[PDB]
């Protein structure tokens, strides 16, 4: 459409984007404490994760 | 014996004339030839098939 | 005037919105064995010789 | 408030147990006369322990790789030629046939008219894989310890 | 003074259900949304009974459930209403869904999301259920599912090694399975309750989409008396099956006990997942299966944004709903498909009715509304 | 590359809407279970106690538990004691704690028959045509030493040697026991054994369909009492001209 | 929304007649098949031909998977 | 109609089949040689000998 | 229970075998002896 | 005031000092409040001592 599209939500979006990335690596490395993702507890090996 | 009084008359349908007189026509040539793989399965299906539904609406009542 | 010309049962029963709920308790009543017929007389007519206590008076007296 | 609170609470039905010896540590006895195979009790479905005593040779390497759906072969897997252990799932299905029923000495499964081997592959389809692995390490003399 | 306005929690009630402001014209199918609450409650209280007797043990769980049959008292009568309750159920949900499709009503955004999650919930509730009988379609329908569950690239592996209990199937194996299949149906009544304090800020729609504030009527007593007639109807047809086919809709191999080492001919499910079982073996991939399962769900979000026409309903719109009625025909066309063995003609046409069942709704919806709207000069 | 052969509909004395089971075909069909099978064949999910009230007296049922004698658990002066059967008791098993039955039976296991109705497309109608069926392999068909040729088996090779022909019992009422009255009473037998509600709901299902003739006509017409006020109604539109 | 804060309007006027002043049915059998024969003759376009295309495939798909079983 | 819901609910809890037929009453007679008495772990509320 | 308290698994694997129990029915006879298991119960001093 | 924030951080904070409490009990001394009669289990051909409730 052209509701949506221009110079003002890109650029809204250009600040918009860090927010994103740390919106998404918030989800990324949070949803792995919760539900015992044992394929990415090896990429880090400083956390004994499990005795 | 109430079976084979039942069973006997009921392969007299006109629809049993058809399903039977093509099976010695399958019958006979199965054993020919020493190697070959035709059963006789399907004709013995179509003759049960119309023999036992004729036997299933005339039995119940000869019996108990 | 030729329309029914009987008592009118809407000064006293159902009228209440708490009989709307009541009827659940105190209209819960009257008729199990006025449907002790067509239940038990249907059932036991289709059904004729077939139930155990049409058979049992056989093996009931040696 | 999480390391403490869920992080603990998967362990009553996870992969850790609820006897400490069931089927891992527990060696196992000549309940199988060699021939058939019969059912177990963990690990799921049966897990088909083989007794080939010199048998099963040959039948493995006779046919090749050609026409086969997948490259996995007793070579390596199992380390000397009379062993192996079975798996009760399949590919597609979750299918096991009553045992020792077939031509070639191989499984009966009359779903489809789909046929297994004895170590697990697959002539027919709609098999996409060959039917997996057991986990163990055999070391010892004759305790076996799958797990 | 009048105590039905003034007190705590009577003014609730009284502002819910008694003095509600409703339209006038609100025809039969508006009877299946507390059709729906009617069935709910009835399998919680059902659930609850047979749920004292049952043996989470996939040695002793085929026999626990006959023992409710042959020995419990009125356990034959609990136990076959609950089978059949939620056939009942699901038959409820489709007209549900397909009434707020043909009026429009997925304009009210807050009230549709909601709808959206209630129906994934749903579907896995009567899932869970059917594997905790542990008979030959309970297994050769739980091993179809988790292997379309370890496709997931990055998850998919380790979570079906925690539903199983860790281990194939055992005694820790359905412990799982039955207390998902607990929780869940009280969280279908706390996301239904959330479901109608956002229909309350607009009120209903109605079979004409044009709003209807001049012409409002109470809600007691005109749909009071108009949904307790309803629910009465549903009562008797519900209790003729239980007490004259019992049997009529589920299947006899799941009277044979769980065991792998027979092969049942043929795998078949309950009537209301066939139509997504033709989808799953429609695409010859674990990947492109389980992707091609959760899109037919999820595209009801879509359809607030996918609206292309001047007018709310379907009323004047004669040729958005012969439309309407290719899709309810193609959702038939997938429930006999759903059953049948994956031989020659059964494939043709189980992909060439999976492709439509998304061409009408992402395609040919929005550009036979915009033909429309010429058509009327806008 | 065969197919399938479906069974034909039989009029049994149940299959109505309202109507029962025969209770004397169910009397002389426990005793052709009885002799005929359970020597192959189990029952485990039915007693000698569900059987008073349907088919004998709890007297004449307490004197047919006493003919086997079961193994009972472990006592003092003992280790395993034998005693006659009691009322409590599930009809025992033809090859107790059976490893491989298929000893006996040529590499194929027997099934238990408590469900055996219910969990077959055909029902009792199955049944049925399966027992009166036989034939003798016909041509091009080949056979396994221990299997036979029955149309109404999927596989059409089944390892259960023909259990009925005529006059395989005497019945103790003088019926004429010949192959299809043996068969039909385990028909009537193996019905009732899958589903003992089957009298108990046709009845059920009448004392409510005598309930919704009531109550039905009588909110729908409070229904239409509250209605007519506003189904009766007229507008006018008057504004000022 | 409450009942007198929904709308406005003016010049319009309702006519009622009590629930006790009138007969339970008026017309049932003379009006009820001439109104019910006018919402048929309307909607049986466009709800009744999508389901004779599922019939049509029903019976030609079960044509062709039983003679894809003999000869 | 209204009772049929709770009129087959209080005899509901009251047990069913593998109860009465054997608690109504146990025949327990001829047991003991002279002298000595026993214990019957039975009759829900015990009973002796 | 004592593998990890008192014994290692050797010296209670072969302090199972000490004892025969009674197992269950089998096929090809019955009543037939068995030493311990590790999945085993302290034996009984009395019968009943 | 508000509730928030001065009796949502003050409730916590009464939370917080109630699981502390609980959690002694539990890893400490769990057989403190109870009976060790109820370890016995239940039959009638012997009697308790006494009759204590919680
Ligand atoms: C192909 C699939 C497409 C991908 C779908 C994801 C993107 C969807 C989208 O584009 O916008 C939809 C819309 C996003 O809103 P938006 O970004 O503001 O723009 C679109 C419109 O404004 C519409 O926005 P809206 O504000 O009108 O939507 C109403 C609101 C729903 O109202 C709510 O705020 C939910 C609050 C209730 C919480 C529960 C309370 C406790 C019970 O939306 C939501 O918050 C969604 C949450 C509903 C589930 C909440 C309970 C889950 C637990 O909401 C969703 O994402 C729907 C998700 C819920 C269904 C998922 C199905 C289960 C899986
Ligand atoms: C049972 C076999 C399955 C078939 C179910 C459908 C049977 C119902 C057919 C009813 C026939 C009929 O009379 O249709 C016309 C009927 C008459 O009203 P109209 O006059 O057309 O409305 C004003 C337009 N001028 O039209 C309607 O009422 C449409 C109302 C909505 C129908 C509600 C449900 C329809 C079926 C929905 C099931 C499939 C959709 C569910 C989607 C789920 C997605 C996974
Ligand atoms: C001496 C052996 C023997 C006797 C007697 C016997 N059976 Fe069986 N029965 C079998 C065997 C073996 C099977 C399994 C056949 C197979 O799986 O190929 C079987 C299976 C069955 C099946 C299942 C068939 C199917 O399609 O799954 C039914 C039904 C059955 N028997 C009924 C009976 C009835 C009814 C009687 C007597 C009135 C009877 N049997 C007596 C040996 C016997
Ligand atoms: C447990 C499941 C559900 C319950 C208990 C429920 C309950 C209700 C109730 C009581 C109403 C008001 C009466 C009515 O208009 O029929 C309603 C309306 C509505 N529901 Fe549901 N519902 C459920 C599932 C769904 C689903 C799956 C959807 C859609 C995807 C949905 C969408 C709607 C909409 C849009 C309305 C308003 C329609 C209108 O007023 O025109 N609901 N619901
Ligand atoms: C809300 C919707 C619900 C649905 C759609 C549903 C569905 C099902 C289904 C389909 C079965 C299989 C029945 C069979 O095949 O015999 C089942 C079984 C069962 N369900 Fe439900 N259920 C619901 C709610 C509940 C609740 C709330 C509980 C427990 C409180 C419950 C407990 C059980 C139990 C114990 C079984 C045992 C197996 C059996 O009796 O068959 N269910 N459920
Ligand atoms: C709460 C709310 C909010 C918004 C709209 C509507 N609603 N739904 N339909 N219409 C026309 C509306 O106005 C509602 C009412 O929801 C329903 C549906 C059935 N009942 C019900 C029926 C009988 C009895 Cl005794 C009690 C309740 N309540
Ligand atoms: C394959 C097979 C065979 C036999 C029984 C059953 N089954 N399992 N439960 N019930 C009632 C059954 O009929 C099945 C499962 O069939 C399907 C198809 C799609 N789903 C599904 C969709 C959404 C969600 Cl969220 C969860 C599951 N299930
Ligand atoms: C006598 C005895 C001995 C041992 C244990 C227990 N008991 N039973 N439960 N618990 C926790 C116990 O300690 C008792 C019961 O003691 C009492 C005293 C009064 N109530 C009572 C009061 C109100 C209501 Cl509504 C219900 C019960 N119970
Ligand atoms: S094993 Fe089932 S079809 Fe291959």
């Amino acid at each position: 459409l052209s509701r949506f599209l221009g110079p003002r939500y890109r650029e809204l979006a250009r600040n918009w984007i860090p927010t994103a990335s740390m919106w998404g690596a918030v989800g990324a490395v949070g949803l792995v404490w919760a539900t015992d993702w044992r394929l990415i507890l090896d990429w880090v090996p400083y956390i004994n994760g499990k005795f | 014996d109430p079976l084979t009084t039942v069973r006997e008359q009921c392969e007299q349908i006109e629809k049993c004339i058809k399903a039977r007189e093509r099976l010695e026509l399958c019958d006979q040539r199965v054993s020919s030839r020493s190697q070959t793989e035709e059963d006789c399965t399907e004709e013995l299906f179509d003759f049960l098939h119309a023999r036992d539904h004729c036997v299933a609406h005339k039995l119940f009542n000869s019996l108990k | 005037a030729a329309p029914t010309l009987t008592a009118r049962l809407y000064s006293l029963l159902f009228r209440r919105t708490s009989t709307f709920a009541l009827t659940i308790a105190v209209g819960a009543l009257f008729f199990e064995r006025a449907f002790d017929q067509g239940a038990d007389a249907i059932y036991e007519h289709i059904n004729q010789g077939k139930l155990w206590k049409h058979i049992k008076h056989k093996y009931e007296n040696k | 408030a999480a390391k403490n609170a869920v992080s603990q609470f998967v362990s009553s039905m996870s992969a850790s147990a609820d006897v400490l010896a069931m089927s891992k540590i527990e060696i196992k006895l000549s309940d199988i006369p060699e021939g058939k195979n019969m059912a177990f009790k963990w690990r799921g479905k049966p897990l088909f322990v083989r007794h080939r005593t010199k048998k099963e040779i040959d039948q493995e390497a006779a046919v090749e790789v050609s026409q086969l759906r997948d490259p996995q072969h007793d070579l390596e897997r199992v380390k000397k030629p009379e062993w192996v252990i079975l798996i009760g799932v399949c590919t597609h299905l979750g299918c096991v046939p009553i045992a020792n029923a077939g031509d070639f000495g191989g499984y009966y499964c009359p779903c489809h008219g789909s046929h297994y081997d004895a170590s697990g592959r697959i002539r027919k389809g709609p098999a996409p894989l060959n039917l997996e692995v057991p986990t163990y390490e055999f070391t010892s003399d004759d305790l076996v310890i799958v797990g | 003074t009048n105590i039905r306005k003034s007190h705590p929690l009577m003014k609730i009630i009284n502002n819910a259900f008694i003095d509600l402001p409703a339209p006038s014209n609100i025809s039969s199918w508006w009877n299946f949304g507390s059709l729906l609450g009617i069935c709910l409650i009835l399998q919680i209280l059902t659930g609850l009974f047979l749920a004292m007797h049952y043996t989470s043990d996939t040695t002793t769980a085929f026999s626990s459930v006959t023992h409710i049959c042959r020995d419990v008292n009125y356990g034959w009568v609990i136990r076959y209403l609950h089978a059949n309750g939620a056939s009942m159920f699901f038959i409820c949900l489709f007209i549900h869904v397909g009434r707020g499709l043909y009026y429009g009503s997925y304009m009210f955004l807050e009230t549709w999301n909601i709808g959206v999650v209630l129906l994934f919930t749903v579907m896995a509730t009567a899932f869970m259920g059917y594997v905790l009988p542990w008979g030959q379609m309970s297994f050769w329908g739980a091993t179809v599912i988790t292997n379309l569950l370890s496709a997931i690239p990055y998850i998919g592996t380790d979570l079906v090694e925690w539903i199983w209990g860790g281990f194939s199937v055992d005694k820790a194996t359905l412990t799982r399975f039955f207390a998902f299949h607990f929780i869940l149906p009280f969280i279908i009544t706390a996301l239904a309750a959330v479901h109608l304090l956002f229909l309350h800020e607009t009120g209903s729609n109605n079979p004409t989409g044009i709003s209807s504030d001049m012409d409002k009527i109470p809600f007691h007593p005109y749909y009071t008396i108009k949904d307790i007639l309803g629910a009465l109807f549903m009562m008797l047809i519900l209790l003729i099956l239980v007490l004259f086919s019992p049997d009529l809709l589920g299947d006899p191999d799941n009277y044979t006990p769980a065991n792998p080492l027979n092969t049942p001919p043929h795998i078949k499910p309950e009537w209301y997942f066939l139509f997504a079982y033709a989808i799953l073996r429609s695409i010859p991939n674990k990947l492109g299966g389980v992707l091609a399962l959760v899109a037919s769900i999820l595209i009801l979000i879509l359809m607030p944004m996918l609206h292309t026409s001047k007018q709310r309903s379907m009323m004047f719109r004669p040729l958005s709903q012969c439309l309407f009625w290719m899709l309810v025909a193609d959702l038939i066309t997938l429930t006999w498909i759903g059953g049948q063995p994956v031989e020659h003609p059964f494939i043709i046409i189980g992909q060439l009715a999976s492709i439509l069942y998304f061409l009408i709704i992402l395609v040919l919806m929005p550009i036979t509304s915009i033909i429309e709207n010429n058509l009327l000069k806008w | 590359t065969d197919l399938e052969l479906h069974a034909p509909s039989y009029p049994w004395s149940h299959r109505g809407l309202l109507s029962s089971l025969d209770h004397t075909s169910i009397r002389r069909g426990f005793q052709v279970y009885k002799q005929v099978c359970s020597s192959c064949h189990s029952m485990d999910y039915v007693a000698y106690r569900h059987l008073v009230g349907v088919c004998y007296t709890e007297e004449e049922a307490k004197a047919l538990a006493e003919e086997v004698e079961v193994q009972d658990g472990p006592n003092e002066d003992g280790e395993m004691f034998m005693r006659p059967g009691k009322l409590s008791d599930y009809f025992p098993k033809p090859y107790p704690n059976p490893e491989a039955a298929r000893a006996a039976n040529n590499g194929a296991l027997p099934p238990d028959l408590s469900y055996i109705v219910r969990a077959r497309h055909g029902g009792e109608d199955y049944v049925f045509s399966l027992l009166t069926g036989y034939c003798e392999p016909p041509t091009g068909v080949s056979l396994r030493e221990g299997l036979y040729f029955n149309p109404y088996f999927p596989g059409q090779a089944i390892a259960m040697a023909p259990p009925i022909y005529n006059e395989v019992l005497e019945f103790d009422d003088g019926t004429p026991a010949t192959m299809s009255q043996v068969a039909k009473d385990v028909c009537t037998f193996l019905r009732w054994a899958s589903e003992p509600e089957h009298d108990h709901r046709k009845r059920m299902g009448l004392k409510m369909l005598m309930m919704m003739g009531l109550l039905l006509p009588l909110v729908y017409a409070m229904k239409r009492h509250k209605w007519s006020v506003l189904k009766s109604r007229k507008l006018a539109y008057r504004p000022p001209k | 929304r409450e009942f007198g804060h929904l709308t406005r309007m003016r010049h319009v006027i309702t006519y009622s007649l009590s629930p006790f002043e009138q007969r339970a049915f008026p017309h049932y059998f003379t009006k009820g098949i001439p109104n019910v024969l006018r919402r048929t003759r309307a909607c049986i376009l466009r709800v009744a031909p999508p389901f004779v295309v599922f019939y049509l495939v029903y019976t030609w798909g079960t044509q062709e998977f039983e003679k894809s079983k003999r000869k």
